[PDB]
């Protein structure tokens, strides 16, 4: 990476055991975080790596938009990540091991907050589109999978489908994950599992929702 | 049947049952021949989820 090499002689020159004091033990050093979204202050800033998700986005992110109570969800690691919900994000570090305990993983610590005012299904379908259209098609798993994947996830936002589907999707997922040549595939059905696994209620009712409009 | 009454005892009488009762010639009482369409639900492997071939 750019930030390894970067902070590499930085390392040399003040030594290892300086760098290796910051953060836990096996996720030691300092990270570059991106703060983005729905943030009265969407900015870049450097930090100690184990620090809770909420101190840092009120410290340096100046607060998420229309308060704390207003957030929803938050991907921390970029769209590779699984979503978490507010529940969970209240109390969690940012850092390889306990962000891998909220099912999530650390990834790029490029954090990504969505308030409830806003379309989750939507955010979700607009990255398995972007998978979509970032895949180079060279093996079978990703290219047909995340294009069936995005075809369902269009369909979704409407509610156009049925409740039998969403179990079918997460099948669909387990077909693409660890099966392909690169972790595009991964990076791919990911964001497809958070969002089932912490919204299924609201994919739901959206069905519901579009079954009664169209009888 | 369009047996006269006289007829219809004759018979009954050599016979020794009831033969009006059960006839052997088929009237409006079966079916029609012109029938509305079926539905034929499907069988059990229909599902979408949680049906790998590999179980079944
Ligand atoms: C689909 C995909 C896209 C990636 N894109 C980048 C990228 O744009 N920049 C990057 O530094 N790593 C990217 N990576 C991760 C690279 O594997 C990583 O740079 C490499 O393993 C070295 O990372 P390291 O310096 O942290 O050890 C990507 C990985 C995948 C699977
Ligand atoms: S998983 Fe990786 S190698 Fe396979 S099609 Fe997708 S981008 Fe290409």
């Amino acid at each position: 990476n750019v930030e390894t090499v970067a902070v590499s002689p930085t390392i040399c020159r003040r030594g290892g055991a300086w760098f290796a004091s910051f953060g836990r033990e096996r996720n030691s050093g300092t990270k570059l975080f991106n703060i983005s979204g729905h943030v009265n202050h969407p900015c870049t800033v450097e930090e100690e790596m184990s620090v809770p998700l909420k101190e840092l986005i009120e410290k340096h992110a100046g607060g998420v938009i229309g308060g704390w109570d207003n957030l929803l969800a938050v991907i921390p690691g970029g769209s590779s990540t699984p979503l978490i919900p507010k529940s969970v994000c209240e109390t969690v570090l940012m850092d390889f091991d306990a962000l891998v305990q909220a099912q999530t993983g650390l990834g790029t610590a490029a954090v990504i907050v969505m308030d409830r005012s806003t379309d989750i299904v939507k955010a979700i379908a607009r990255l398995i589109e972007f998978y979509k259209h970032e895949s180079c098609g060279q093996c079978t798993p990703c290219r047909e999978g995340v294009d069936w994947m995005n075809k369902v996830m269009a369909r979704f936002v409407k509610g156009d489908a049925r409740p039998a589907e969403i179990d079918s999707l997460w099948e669909i997922s387990k077909q693409i994950e660890g099966h392909t040549i690169c972790a595009l595939g991964d990076g791919a059905a990911w964001p497809v599992q958070g969002l089932i696994r912490h919204f299924r209620p609201e994919l739901e009712e959206r069905m519901q929702q579009f079954a009664l409009q169209h009888q | 049947a369009s047996a006269t009454r006289v007829i219809q005892l004759l018979r009954n009488w050599a016979s020794g049952r009831d033969l009006q009762a059960k006839l052997q010639l088929r009237y409006q009482e079966i079916s029609k021949r012109t029938q509305p369409p079926p539905k034929l639900p499907v069988g059990p492997s229909h599902k979408l989820s949680n049906n790998y071939y590999c179980t079944r």
